[PDB]
């Protein structure tokens, strides 16, 4: 929950003039209450658009589209206030809109975007657009709220963002197990750009049943810049047992972003 | 007693958050509680989803019991009782997931 | 800026977590005291996760489970050598996930 860049961002419109000022999620409307409010927004919506930083970096940023209720109440509206509310953590974060001229009149729709919130990739939120000023004490809400779900790092033009390059679905090891002598197997995959260990999670069940005779567990350290991209290779022996024929090796990453908590890749044996 | 208007965040978390409501063995779900009377409006509180935690199999294991974990924080709550408006702060316990533990 | 008044509303209120809950879970943490005089709440508190994974019954750790820690964006008030508040991101405990696992 951040906003891409400190750039100056534009609210105006065609009839409106107003600019995006900052603002902690509090407002001189919620103190010092002025005497007649302005109605709901309607019509908010939340798509799912994705914009660069200045650098080549590129983020899934939250696309807010909400239209103005068409009513008396439009004139003593001076602005609106948008809240992104983050679940997990209970991280909001607020811009605001403020209208240098003030409007008369509903001849046509009045529609407004504000598309400069970066959003985490697994993540719901709720963002939420205040109409300014806020209601009096025990008045109109005056607001909308609208629930907002970013896919995980599979969606086809997710994972080719920044936050999800890094600790990257990206990253597929070509991974190649050879049954090779008995009571021996050979594992090689290809690994990542990040000098941070891994780990191999060898299980053996008996077929057709969850409980494992054999588990053993292989450490490898942290690949040199040189050794990037390049498949490694890890050969185990097997316990010597009938029946402990189902075999589930498994790799686990520890990216910076996301350590321990990486996903795992796990390949099953079947004799 | 003047409260500063102003608010500054040294805290941008800069890592990554993470979907574990649903891949946790106590799961819990989200609930945005909103007061307009109080700062922020909205808090989102966790409740948990069972009693127990939850094996490997999908079973919700009996034993083990889901918990909540819970988190002090302020919120200014405004009274307008009267003409005359009028905030204090606000002690409120946000439960912020749930963890799986073994009962004593 | 803004009025404040005694406030502290319900101050006096008990965290209902299961006493020793850090140690009890599947996913236990560790608790930081970190001390300021001038940040209300003065006293700091932060989790750290004990073990990368997660322990059994049986009190040793499985690898097959994450352990992974649940954060919270706070409010409090820092103080002035004039009161401001503002946002700490407090890291609160820790749950076990199972983790996402890629098939081939
Ligand atoms: C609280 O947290 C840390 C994290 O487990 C623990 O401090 C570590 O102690 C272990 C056991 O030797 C070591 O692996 C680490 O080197 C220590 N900390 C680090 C990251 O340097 C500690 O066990 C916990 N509390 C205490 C002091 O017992
Ligand atoms: C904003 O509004 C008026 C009328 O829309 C426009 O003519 C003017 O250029 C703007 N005000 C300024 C000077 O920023
Ligand atoms: C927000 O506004 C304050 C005051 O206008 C300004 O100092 C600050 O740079 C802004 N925050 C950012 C960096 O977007
Ligand atoms: C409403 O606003 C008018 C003009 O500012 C003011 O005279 C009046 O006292 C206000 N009413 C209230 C809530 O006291
Ligand atoms: C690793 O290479 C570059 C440089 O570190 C990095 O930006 C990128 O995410 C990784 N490569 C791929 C294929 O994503
Ligand atoms: C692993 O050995 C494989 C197959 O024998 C070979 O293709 C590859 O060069 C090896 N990887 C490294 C760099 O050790
Ligand atoms: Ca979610």
């Amino acid at each position: 929950l951040r906003l891409l860049d400190h750039r100056a961002l534009v609210c105006s419109q065609p009839g409106l003039n107003c600019t995006v000022k900052n603002s902690t999620c509090l407002d001189d409307s919620w103190i010092h209450p002025r005497n007649l409010t302005p109605s709901s927004p309607k019509d908010l919506q939340i798509q799912l658009h994705f914009a660069h930083t200045q650098q080549g970096d590129l983020f899934p940023v939250a696309h807010i589209e909400w239209t103005l209720q068409t009513d008396a109440s439009i004139l003593y509206l001076e602005g609106a206030e948008l809240s992104v509310l983050q679940l997990n953590t209970n991280e909001r974060l607020c811009v605001r809109f403020e209208f240098l001229s003030k409007l008369r009149h509903h001849h046509r729709r009045w529609r407004f975007t504000f598309s400069h919130f970066v959003v985490d990739p697994d993540q719901e939120y709720e963002v939420t657009v205040h109409h300014l000023p806020k209601p009096i004490p025990d008045g109109d809400p005056n607001h909308q709220s609208k629930n907002f779900l970013v896919p995980d790092c599979e969606h086809a033009r997710m994972k080719v963002t920044t936050p999800c390059m890094s600790s990257g679905s990206l990253w597929d090891p070509n991974i190649t197990v050879e049954t090779l002598e008995a009571h021996q197997l050979r594992v090689s995959f290809t690994l990542w750009n990040e000098s941070t260990h891994y780990q191999i999670l060898l299980t053996s069940f008996p077929h057709m049943e969850n409980h494992s005779c054999f588990e053993h567990m292989h450490h490898i350290p942290a690949p040199r810049p040189e050794e990037f991209h390049q498949r490694s290779n890890v050969t185990l022996t097997l316990r010597n047992l009938k029946g402990c024929c189902r075999h589930q090796v498994q790799i686990q990453p520890f990216f910076s972003s996301c350590l321990n908590d990486c996903l795992r890749h796990s390949a099953t044996v079947s004799c | 007693m003047k409260l500063d208007i102003g608010i500054i965040n040294e805290n941008q978390r800069v890592s990554m958050s993470r979907n574990i409501e649903s891949r946790s063995t106590s799961p819990w779900n989200y609930t945005v509680t909103w007061d307009p009377n109080r700062y922020p409006s909205e808090v989102v509180q966790a409740q948990c989803r069972n009693l127990g935690c939850i094996n490997a199999q999908g079973k919700e294991d009996i034993s083990m019991n889901s918990v909540p974990i819970q988190q002090e924080t302020l919120v200014v709550r405004r009274k307008h009782q009267g003409c005359s408006v009028s905030f204090q702060l606000e002690k409120v316990l946000v439960t912020v997931g749930c963890t799986c533990v073994t009962p004593v």
